[PDB]
């Protein structure tokens, strides 16, 4: 039964990823006064499948100077980290209940920036290596600001569990007490997923398809994590389907918000992005971290261990 | 059969042709993907003189345009005879490293020695100077090199 | 005969509002700061 | 015919459908014709709706749209970019310049057609041919690669 | 006259309310929210996409498309081998050879127009004194080989016979302007 | 056992995806990147210090814990201020 639960978790996530590619095409088209794909399939629902089949059907131009070991390792690592990122998520019940699931999430993102660094070093080009170093510095800085923000909001929550977060959120959203933190967390998740305006942008066919799959899977996961942490869905002990549906709706709105932002904004500069983080977020992140340290002490609202 | 049905047919017999898209130099480069080099009798008994594909094509075109080539058999061979082991040593040291892939007929033709072209006319008789593998080998084996080795003594030539 | 040719109407074309027109819409800075602080205190309580 | 050839034909249908439904170009764009290319990318004609993705890298490209005048200084760059593109690659020449030199046919620094450098699959005539006509050329390319029977040729080998 | 695009009149001072407004603007992303809103408005408009090939872009009778050689209503070729089209052809895409026909008429033996050399400028159809060569409205004639765009007299006459029901109507619609 | 099974399934799925992806078709150093890398090291170890705060919030001696956390985040701020003042945060020659 556990393997059946594994299948019914992972396969719909991949379906959501492919249709996220499709809905990004359609929303960007309709925001550009045009249409998305609709010829391929009834209403474009076969377009991501055609894209994936073409990407797996085209031969991969594999250069011999590139290390086959790293060329293999980077996309398979990125996809398996996206799926391992997805597993410990309660909706409102998880496939796997971890004691420190948020620490698991952040460290899995660290292994993802290993994946992008290894892909960049395997790509034997100096411009590719330079862009790889820029992307790793981007991902690393937004990872440190995610870790501090998430630490402070779980100082409000009580533990690194996520069912504890559900019990925290069952009366109100955490957006009201931690909304500047929510804004900075949203921007941080954007720059982790390398979406516009933080995209700042090598592989053909198979590896490119794998990287595309893992990136869009990470997009859906950052949306789901933002939903579960900051915008608590309605939870009732006698029915979990209401929680699943409401979390679904908020995750779809946050994914549409990423596509909205990519349509609306021009991309940042590399110096401007580092300047933005290290001069506006991290000072505010540290100040609000100490504020959220101080808050349960002077309000006596120290959360329970369970 | 070709000489029976078309008595004045120009028959051209080249040796093992090497080139950019050949199945000779790329084949010997693709032996490295296994653990070692599988040579029968360590390749000492086989003697080969490979011929460049551009040389063979120039000979073919000059045979189309040549009035004296009618009803003749030509031998298109390289200027230098190498042993199979020395050829493998040269290709591996030039690469610097250290549709079936191969068949029984393929390895039999590999281990068959090249005959001495004595009575037959050749590329010099059709007006083509046979360029050597040392001069026309870098453009073939460069695609199998590594990055450190992207940016070698010739194998010695026997008369027999 | 009478010449027929692509001409403007006798009354002339209407005015064309070529100037920049930003709507100038938006809530005030003091009151959005006030509602943000109020949301913060309500959430904290 | 044999039952295996029917399965091979259906597999060809599936592969050709995938390749023509997902046609990602890079436009090696030079000139007037590249401007008309981005007018085909424009919302009226919507090659993205057709399944044809605007601004793809040559590493991810399927077809090269040669749009403009190929000069002698640019032809090695064209050949290098064509060689960097992966093996299932097609070429749509567009405009009189890329077709046969066009209005600069007798020029000292203009290659008389990009077919002297790269193998052109489909020529789109005009100066510039309309975006309507370029989208015609793209759909003709989809029909052409629908007509391919690669596993049928391999089975009949 | 002239006007300033970035200069501002005098000073608006430094008031606490203005400082609070600027701080709210760059702390709560007001211009970002309004840009998101009007991009959402375009999400909620109607797309300007036509349904090719079932819908076609609008054109005019002046449109310069595929070349064609017309005829008189009797069926005689309108062309009289006068070579002004190749004289005025700025790309030198027209080659004409001519001789008297068996009845002594002045007709062409060769009329080749290179589509790959043509710039589709209409100089031939505006220099033709008898309305023989025309740029008819066909534009969907992309070929898979370079040879098929090297038109000759037979191909041009076939195009003229094919598109005569539309070329003559376009010339009827527009000939009073030219 | 469950997490082992899921991670093995994940790795197997990704490996079979790359296997079908292959089988189906048949220098000038810059100092500033190192600076932000080591700044990340220092801030990440300071996160490692800051991370046990969900259990440190439950202690009896809340005043001492609060003072230590305040001092630590203050020296985070002071180090970041140092690097900002000595221009380790900009990208300029
Ligand atoms: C789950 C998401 C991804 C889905 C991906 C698609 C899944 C379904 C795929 C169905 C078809 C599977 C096999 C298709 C392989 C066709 C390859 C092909 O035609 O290549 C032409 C070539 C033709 O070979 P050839 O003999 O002409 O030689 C090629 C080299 N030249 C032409 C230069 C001489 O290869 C084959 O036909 C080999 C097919 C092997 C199939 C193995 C299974
Ligand atoms: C979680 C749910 C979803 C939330 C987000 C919803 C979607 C919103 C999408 C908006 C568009 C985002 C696209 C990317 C934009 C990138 C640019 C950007 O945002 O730059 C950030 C900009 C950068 O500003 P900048 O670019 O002008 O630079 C500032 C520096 N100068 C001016 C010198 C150049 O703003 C910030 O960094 C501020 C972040 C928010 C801080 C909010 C603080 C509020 C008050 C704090 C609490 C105070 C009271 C404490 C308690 C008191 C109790 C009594
Ligand atoms: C999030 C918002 C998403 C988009 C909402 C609709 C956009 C259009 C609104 C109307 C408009 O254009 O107003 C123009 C105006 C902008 O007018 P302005 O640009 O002229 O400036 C206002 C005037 N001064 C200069 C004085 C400041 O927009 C606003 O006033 C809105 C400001 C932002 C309000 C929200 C701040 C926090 C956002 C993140 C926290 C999470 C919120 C909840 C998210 C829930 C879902 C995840
Ligand atoms: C291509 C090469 C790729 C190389 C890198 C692969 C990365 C894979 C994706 C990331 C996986 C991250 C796993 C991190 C470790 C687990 C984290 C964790 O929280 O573990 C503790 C947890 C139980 O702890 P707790 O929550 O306290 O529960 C007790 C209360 N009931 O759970 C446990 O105690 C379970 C202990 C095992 C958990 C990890 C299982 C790993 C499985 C092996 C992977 C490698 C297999 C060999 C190679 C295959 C081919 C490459
Ligand atoms: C994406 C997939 C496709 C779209 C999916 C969602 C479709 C939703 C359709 C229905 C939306 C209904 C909105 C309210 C309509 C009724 C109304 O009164 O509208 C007008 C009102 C603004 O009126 P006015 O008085 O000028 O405003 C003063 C201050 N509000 O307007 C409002 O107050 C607007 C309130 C809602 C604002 C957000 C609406 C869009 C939500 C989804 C965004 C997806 C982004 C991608
Ligand atoms: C213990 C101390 C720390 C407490 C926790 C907060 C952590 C903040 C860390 C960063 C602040 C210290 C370093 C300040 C600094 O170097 O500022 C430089 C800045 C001009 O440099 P520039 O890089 O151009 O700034 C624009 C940003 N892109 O200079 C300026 O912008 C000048 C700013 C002057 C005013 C500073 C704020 C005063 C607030 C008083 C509040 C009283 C109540
Ligand atoms: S064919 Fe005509 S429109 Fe196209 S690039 Fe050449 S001159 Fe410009
Ligand atoms: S339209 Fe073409 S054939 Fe006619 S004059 Fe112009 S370039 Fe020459
Ligand atoms: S201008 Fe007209 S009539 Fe004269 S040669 Fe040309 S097509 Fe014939």
């Amino acid at each position: 039964m556990f393997f059946i639960n594994i299948l019914t978790l992972l396969v719909p996530i991949l379906i959501a990823m492919a249709f996220l590619t499709l809905v990004e095409r359609k929303i960007l088209g309709y925001m550009q006064l045009r249409k998305g794909p609709n010829i391929v399939g009834p209403y474009g629902i076969l377009q991501p499948f055609a894209d994936a089949m073409k990407l797996f059907m085209k031969e991969p131009m594999r250069p011999l100077t590139t290390s086959m070991s790293l060329f293999i390792i980077a996309p398979t690592l990125s996809l398996t980290l996206a799926l391992s990122l997805w597993v410990p998520l309660p909706m409102p019940h998880p496939l796997i209940n971890l004691n420190l699931g948020i620490l698991f999430i952040l460290a899995t993102s660290s292994l993802s920036v290993y994946s992008i660094l290894w892909s960049g070093w395997a790509s034997n080009s100096k411009y590719s290596l330079f862009g790889a170093l820029r992307a790793v510095a981007q991902t690393i800085s937004y990872e440190v600001t995610m870790a501090i923000i998430l630490l402070s909001v779980l100082l409000m929550n009580g533990s690194y569990s996520l069912q504890t977060l559900i019990t925290t959120q069952e009366h109100m959203w955490l957006l009201l007490p931690a909304w500047p933190m929510a804004m900075m967390w949203f921007i941080s998740t954007l720059a982790e997923t390398n979406r516009a305006p933080f995209d700042l942008t090598e592989y053909a066919a198979g590896p490119f398809a794998l990287f595309f799959m893992a990136e869009y899977t990470n997009i859906i996961l950052m949306n789901a994590l933002t939903t579960i942490i900051f915008l608590g869905p309605l939870y009732y002990i006698n029915l979990p389907e209401l929680y699943s549906t409401n979390f679904m709706m908020e995750a779809l709105l946050l994914s549409s918000t990423f596509l909205w932002i990519r349509a609306s904004y021009p991309r940042f500069r590399y110096d401007q992005l580092m300047h933005l983080l290290w001069k506006n977020f991290l000072p505010l992140t540290l100040a609000l971290c100490m504020w959220h340290i101080s808050l349960p002490i002077f309000t006596a609202g120290v959360p329970p261990y369970m | 059969e070709v000489r029976s049905v078309f008595p004045e047919a120009i028959i051209i017999r080249p040796s093992d042709i090497f080139g950019r898209e050949d199945r000779f130099l790329n084949h010997f480069a693709n032996y490295r993907w296994f653990l070692a080099v599988p040579l029968v009798s360590l390749g000492f008994k086989t003697v080969k003189q490979p011929v460049y594909v551009a040389d063979v094509s120039k000979g073919i075109v000059n045979a189309t345009k040549d009035p004296d080539a009618v009803g003749k058999t030509f031998a298109f061979t390289g200027p230098n005879r190498y042993l199979l082991f020395h050829l493998v040593k040269y290709i591996f040291g030039m690469t610097h490293r250290t549709e079936p892939w191969t068949t029984k007929d393929k390895v039999e033709r590999i281990h068959i020695s090249d005959v001495m072209p004595t009575d037959l006319p050749g590329l010099e008789d059709l007006g083509v100077q046979p360029t050597p593998l040392e001069l026309k080998s870098i453009e073939v084996l460069r695609r199998h090199r590594t990055y450190r080795w992207l940016s070698t003594k010739p194998a010695k030539t026997v008369n027999y | 005969s009478k010449v027929k040719q692509d001409m403007p109407p006798p009354g002339g074309y209407g005015p064309i509002d070529y100037k920049r027109n930003l709507p100038r819409r938006g809530l005030s800075g003091y009151s959005m700061f006030a509602v943000g602080i109020g949301a913060l205190i309500f959430g904290y309580w | 015919r044999s039952r295996a050839e029917y399965v091979v034909t259906k597999l060809d249908d599936l592969i050709n459908w995938a390749r023509r439904s997902s046609l990602w170009p890079m436009t090696f764009g030079l000139a007037c014709c590249a401007v008309e290319m981005m007018h085909m990318a424009a919302p009226r004609y919507d090659m993205d709706r057709f399944g044809v993705v605007f601004r793809a890298s040559p590493r991810q490209a399927d077809v090269m749209i040669v749009a403009g005048t190929l000069t002698n200084k640019m032809a090695p760059a064209l050949r290098k970019v064509y060689d960097q593109m992966p093996e299932p690659r097609y070429v749509v020449s567009m405009g009189s310049c890329a077709n046969g030199g066009g209005y600069y046919h007798y020029s000292y620094s203009v290659v008389r057609g990009c077919d002297r450098i790269v193998p052109v699959d489909i020529y789109v005539p005009g100066c510039p041919p309309t975006a309507e006509a370029l989208l015609y050329g793209i759909l003709q390319l989809q029909r052409k690669i629908k007509r391919e029977q690669k596993l049928k040729i391999w089975y009949r080998r | 006259t002239y006007k300033y695009v970035n200069k501002k009149e005098q000073e608006s001072e430094v008031d606490m309310k203005s400082a609070t407004d600027n701080a709210a603007r760059i702390l709560m992303w007001t211009e970002l929210i309004r840009g998101l809103g009007m991009t959402l408005s375009y999400l909620f408009r109607e797309p300007a996409t036509i349904n090719y090939p079932f819908e076609k872009g609008p054109l005019s009778p002046r449109f310069r498309g595929e070349h064609a050689l017309r005829r008189y209503p009797s069926g005689e070729e309108r062309c009289i081998a006068c070579k002004l089209c190749e004289a005025i052809c700025p790309a030198q895409a027209i080659t004409i050879e001519a001789e008297p026909r068996a009845d002594g008429s002045r007709r062409t033996t060769r009329y080749d127009i290179d589509m790959t050399k043509c710039i589709y400028c209409g100089f031939c159809q505006e220099a033709c004194p008898v309305d023989a060569i025309v740029e008819g409205p066909n534009f969907e004639f992309s070929t898979e080989t370079h040879e098929e765009l090297l038109y000759n007299k037979e191909k041009l006459l076939n195009n003229g016979d094919k598109w005569e029901a539309e070329i003559a109507a376009n010339i009827q619609a527009d000939y009073l302007y030219r | 056992m469950n997490l082992y099974t899921v991670i093995f399934i994940n790795i197997l799925l990704s490996l079979t995806l790359i296997l079908v992806a292959f089988w189906l078709p048949q220098l000038p150093f810059s100092m500033k990147f190192f600076l932000v890398a080591i700044t990340f090291l220092l801030f990440d170890l300071e996160i490692a210090l800051l991370l046990p705060l969900p259990w440190a919030i439950q202690t009896i001696k809340t005043s001492t814990m609060m003072i230590m956390a305040f001092i630590l985040v203050t020296i985070l701020s002071l180090g970041l201020a140092y690097e900002w003042t000595q221009k380790g945060l900009e990208w300029t020659e």
